[PDB]
């Protein structure tokens, strides 16, 4: 693996990824009669097991499979939310939510506003597999957060863990906007560790400093987190630099204020993603804190993603922006 | 026997294609003719005469909106209007066979089903105007209606898109118990969109207490039926996906009004979808953005819903031309006394293109609102402030 | 009579809806039972043996590929596998009904089509190895072949683009003047994306030389037909867009290869076209990310293409236990031989994740490709080097 | 207006941007007898006047409505160019391409690169009507070319005048990739100048230094081009200040060389679009100068953008970097 995942609130029980996202569900539904599920293979439990029991446990009109079709799983999300019910629309993989692009971007996002809050898609959430697999290739590996990053009205929220996970994904649900709820899959079955359950909240637009530190702060959200968290340990122990290691969580509306008071202390930024450069969402941070924290900046802010080509199959593990890419980037701005 | 999952059939032994039958389409149901005559008196709804007098000046109150407001937009008054000529009858009829609080999902030219339901004359004028009075706050382009209080959600432009979620508020009505239907009203144009193919194949799977609403009127913009389909129109693709269909004259209230009212019936009885192509033509130009000229009546003088309404009317003995001539003077002076008050109106405070984007206003958002603020305090001699509230 | 531009069609005067034939579907074509007799005469396509013996070749040379390369799949040596298990008669029975240069767009489960046209079995295992022989470079994931030679347009994951995109090519054979026919595969799962109604609608309306080919297997993933639609299958979906349209047993070559034939002919003469819905099973799981024992054989032992043709090869004195069993050996060994080298090839030179993403390379993409270069300078030792090329 | 146009080859005619735009399709079809041109409403002249002419010219096989649905338009276009011949695909409004977004992002821009090179899409172009109007409200204002930026594979391209949209539009319909085409259709009556009667191309990815200055940068793109020429007039007046006016032109693949010596002779940047400031394409212009010109820049890199909204109707005044709004942000640009 190019990563290693390291793991109050009551009861908790060691849970997996997908384990975490089924207990949120459980608990929605528990909690909010009006709550549905829906969309390709979830009746079975998902094919990524993410509902497994749930159609058992609440019934098939509260669980239930959709026709394959994603620009209809979105607008038929959009209607029910419309009434004030909770819809949670599972899309199978992230690399498929662009026939509902238009739903998403031109409806539901702009759907309070446009209306004067007549109406609203609020209760909406759409959760769906993303990131890199080991093998996904073209279409099973892809991190769409930028895409959705330039259209107001919706947000977009990334977990780097089990705890994480459940905690933002109870926020998304209960949030009053509709959310994309993107869960990296490569972390389903590998990241395990204690999880409350019950249900709790984790804040929506807000970073968490995983780790303190002094001579440079490191972004990333999803498994890059555990990256750049190893990238922290090489720093501290080959080069003698403390870094501050920081998961974004929420991509948008996204923790400027964090992220901007990091910068001021340390002066250095680098910032990690799956996703291609150009475009990416470390653009949006990088402009943003170049603004902010100008007079701070000792060396240019860098930015470590996947190249600017489609998700290739054999090549996977050249492609990613991995720990040695990330440290390699890190020595030559510590060097600056 | 035949013994696979995708289909219950027999075998057949001879190699033989299914033919459309396009020239020989589904008939075209119609109660009244031309000169407002019932043609079979079994099918005669037998609406009283306060419920027809309310389909007539309903129409009536339209069309002179219509008129006034296409000229307000010729002027440059508003931005952009569309008139609904021809389709008045599909409006009113399908209208007055809902329930009041059957929720209704439309396109942009389904004005009358709120006018049948009393949305004042003041919110059609301060949406097209974008004045204080309406309740979009100015965001929306003219035309673009939307009232929680009559369950009519509010327009958007991208066409279709109501199609799939008219399916899932259906969805959530059914599981809410609610005794309620949902109408979708999309153009012939609009069911070309893949969106279309989502509603109607969810509504059937998912048995939705849905009607779908087709106005067939001919064209799509510029662009004629001939080039939009080569099926038999939009009512024979219904059965393809186990929707019940039916196409009826679209210019005969009655015909209308008893379709929408046996699919109301049967849709919320039996939780399962049915679709209704009221066969028109859109005498209008497609918007004041359009001069239909350019690609194309018999309809306005010969086959004009309205007409067609005023001669049974007079037959029934509940009108005449001292009335009509009265309600031609009333009708006037109502939409010409909500014209001038939505023209004097301002427009809404600016601070109002930032709100409602999320319900709460994320602080970037507000630093934004902020930014504005200073902008204008600094340089609003050069913005058109004074018509603006605030 | 009826005016209205957008149906051709007579008024009726009484109200009913139509409803559909789901019970009694659109029948199943059948030509051969399963024990492989021909059941009516006049429909027996009299292939000449050589051609049959090829149908037959293709579909358990498939079958040998699909066992060898699941269980290279389980063992970790490549990354991802599908079989064709169950429908290995709706590949051959349609490639067999085609010209060599008619353009094929599939979805994943057709590689019968490809062995057909006599695709290597060196790049079958190319592709699901990404090695260096690949000549899609080992970009994407397992079975998702292409060939320019052989007119198989290269596979994509996403379902039913190729739908909208085959008729497009249709078109441009059309306007070419090629005497060319398109043939587009999907699964009844994908016929339910948006992008299913655009083709179909757009293959009618401009009058295109396609044939829509539907594999209707009764599910898609776990999602049994009950859940993907309402209506008689996909076949009963044609006619509504005015698409001449026929259902087949997917399970019998002949049938397949009749219906084919004569859509082929008729589609390139008319330019107009044509959906063949073939009902089968898939026996399969339906990846190698799949165990179907989650959420479902008679089909396997009772009625399976190969079975059935084979049925019919021993009545025409055609085959027999001793030249069963030869080709079994021979097969394998071929397969076995392919494999073999497929394993030894190194993958391409890490340089290749650049290339092609535009035909040229831009200045900043190959900014990139030089990082890479430096960086595995600098950190190789971390990569797996020794396994590709250069 | 919010803005005001102002204006080797043989003959000239005085063309608007949308005559500009028939001239260029009319040249393309009379040498290229493989290339049709479609779209909702085409074959009448188009609903801003296009393609007028072109269907009786060339004939019905070659300029042609299609049914009203974005995705198959889109589709369909990839069809025809797989075959080889050049498919000129009309999208109505900019803001409708959102239904296609998929064919366009999955199937278009990666088409070439999944199979090898053994087939592509490369004569596809894509021709949108793009930018605010004046009252096109939500749905017929957008810009979206910051969505289709993160996508590699396809180009983004936007010319400012009649004569840049002609020699853009045949480069365009020329290119060997798949193109967008965004026409801002508040010029396509107002901006008229002297444009080549045959055909003539301008080069994609690469900008325009429209005029030279020395002490910042602007850059922009369609419309917004003629704001930010009146903001380098403004700041000449009204502060001594010498802008250097740059047209980006083509979006992505951008011309990063000549906006980064701009900036390294300046040492100031202003990078204004009408597209929302949050993921807009400004961001990556400004993280990728930020990390070229670290020891150049003298102020941080100012990015003056539609606020991050719907677009509206009645607000549109108040909604669009305007000329003042520019202006200001250059004031304490160069105040810093
Ligand atoms: C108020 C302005 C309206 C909404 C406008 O933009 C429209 S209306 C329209 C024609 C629709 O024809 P239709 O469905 O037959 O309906 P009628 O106008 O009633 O005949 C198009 C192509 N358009 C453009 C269009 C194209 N594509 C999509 C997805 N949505 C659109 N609105
Ligand atoms: C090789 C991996 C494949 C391509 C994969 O990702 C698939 S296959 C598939 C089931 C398709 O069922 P189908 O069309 O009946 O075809 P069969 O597998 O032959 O029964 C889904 C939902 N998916 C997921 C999927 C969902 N949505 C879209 C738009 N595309 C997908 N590929
Ligand atoms: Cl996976
Ligand atoms: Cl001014
Ligand atoms: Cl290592
Ligand atoms: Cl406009
Ligand atoms: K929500
Ligand atoms: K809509
Ligand atoms: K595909
Ligand atoms: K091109
Ligand atoms: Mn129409
Ligand atoms: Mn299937």
């Amino acid at each position: 693996a190019h990563f290693t995942f390291q793991p109050e609130y009551g009861q908790t029980q060691k849970m997996n990824l997908f384990q975490s996202v089924t207990s949120a569900l459980d608990n929605s539904l528990a909690k909010d009669p009006t709550a549905v599920i829906f969309g390709e293979d979830v009746a079975f439990g998902g094919v990524f097991r993410c509902t497994v029991g749930l159609r058992d446990k609440y019934g098939k009109d509260r669980v239930f499979n959709t026709p394959l079709c994603e620009q209809g799983i979105v607008g038929f999300g959009i209607g029910i939310a419309v009434t004030g019910a909770t819809a949670i629309a599972e899309i199978q993989f992230a690399d498929y939510i662009f026939p509902a692009f238009d739903q998403i971007v031109n409806e539901a996002a702009k759907y309070r506003y446009r209306s004067g809050d007549l109406f609203n898609c609020g209760s909406l959430t759409i959760r769906s597999p993303w990131g890199c697999v080991g093998h996904g290739a073209l279409y099973h590996s892809q991190s769409p957060e930028a895409f959705f990053a330039h259209c107001p009205g919706i947000k977009v929220v990334i977990p780097r863990s089990p705890f994480q996970a459940k905690g933002l994904l109870l926020s998304c649900i209960e949030d009053k906007n509709p959310c994309i709820f993107f869960e990296p899959k490569i972390l389903y079955r590998a990241a395990a560790e204690e999880v409350p359950i019950e249900p709790y909240n984790i804040p929506l637009s807000q970073a968490e400093v995983i780790q303190e530190g002094s001579d440079v702060t490191l972004v990333a959200w999803g498994t890059q987190v555990h990256v750049i968290r190893e990238v922290a340990s090489m720093a501290k122990e080959k080069l003698g630099v403390s870094c501050e290691v920081i998961d974004l969580r929420t991509i948008i509306p996204w923790d400027v204020d964090t992220i901007c008071k990091s910068v001021i202390k340390t002066g250095r930024l680098l910032i990690s993603h799956e996703a291609p450069l150009t475009g990416g969402f470390a653009s949006e941070i990088s402009s943003t804190v170049q603004e902010e924290c100008f007079l701070n900046l000792e060396a240019p802010i860098s930015r470590v993603c996947g190249y600017d080509t489609p998700f290739p199959h054999i090549f996977e593990p050249f492609y990613i922006p991995d720990k040695w890419k990330c440290y390699d980037a890190l020595r030559k701005m510590i060097n600056y | 026997k035949p013994q696979f999952p995708g289909a219950s059939a027999e075998f057949i032994d001879k190699l033989e294609f299914i033919q459309p039958n396009v020239i020989s389409g589904i008939p075209i149901y119609r109660v009244m003719d031309r000169q407002g005559q019932i043609i079979n008196p079994s099918e005669d709804p037998h609406l009283p005469k306060e419920k027809v007098l309310k389909l007539y000046k309903s129409m009536t109150l339209l069309n002179t909106m219509d008129r006034i407001l296409y000229e307000s937009q010729r002027q440059g008054r508003i931005s952009f209007y569309m008139t609904n000529y021809g389709e008045e009858g599909t409006h009113v009829g399908s209208a007055a066979a809902l329930d009041n609080t059957d929720l209704v999902f439309g396109q942009y030219r389904e004005a009358g089903v709120l006018m049948y339901r009393d949305y004042p004359l003041e919110l059609f004028m301060a949406q097209c105007y974008g004045n204080i009075s309406d309740l979009g706050k100015g965001r929306q382009m003219p035309v673009h209606y939307g009232c929680k209080e009559r369950h009519f959600v509010t327009i958007s432009s991208p066409l279709a898109t109501q199609i799939p979620q008219a399916v899932g508020a259906a969805y959530a009505a059914k599981r809410a118990n609610a005794n309620r239907v949902v109408i979708c009203y999309f153009g012939e144009g609009a069911a070309s969109e893949g969106d279309a193919h989502a509603g109607f194949n969810f509504a059937a799977t998912l048995e939705c207490p849905i009607i779908f609403f087709c106005r067939n009127n001919g064209y799509a913009i510029s662009t004629p039926t001939s080039e939009q389909y080569r099926g038999d129109g939009i009512a024979a693709r219904g059965p393809g996906y186990g929707i019940m269909s039916i196409r009826v004259d679209g210019n005969d209230v009655f015909a209308v009004y008893n379709a929408t009212k046996e699919a109301r019936r049967r849709a919320v009885a039996e939780n399962q979808p049915f679709l209704i192509e009221a066969m028109t033509y859109r005498i209008g130009h497609h918007s004041t953005s359009d001069d239909s000229s350019a690609y194309r009546n018999y309809w306005d003088k010969q086959d004009h819903p309205i007409s067609r309404l005023r001669h049974y009317l007079l037959s029934q003995g509940w009108w005449d031309e001292e009335q009509e001539k009265a309600w031609r003077k009333q009708s006037r002076r109502k939409v010409m006394e909500a014209f001038e008050q939505a023209e004097r109106k301002p427009k809404p405070n600016p601070n109002l293109l930032f709100s409602d984007v999320y319900q709460e206003m994320p602080a970037q958002l507000r630093k934004q609102q902020e930014s504005l603020a200073r902008h204008l305090q600094t340089y609003g001699e050069h913005y058109p402030l004074d018509h603006f509230d605030k």
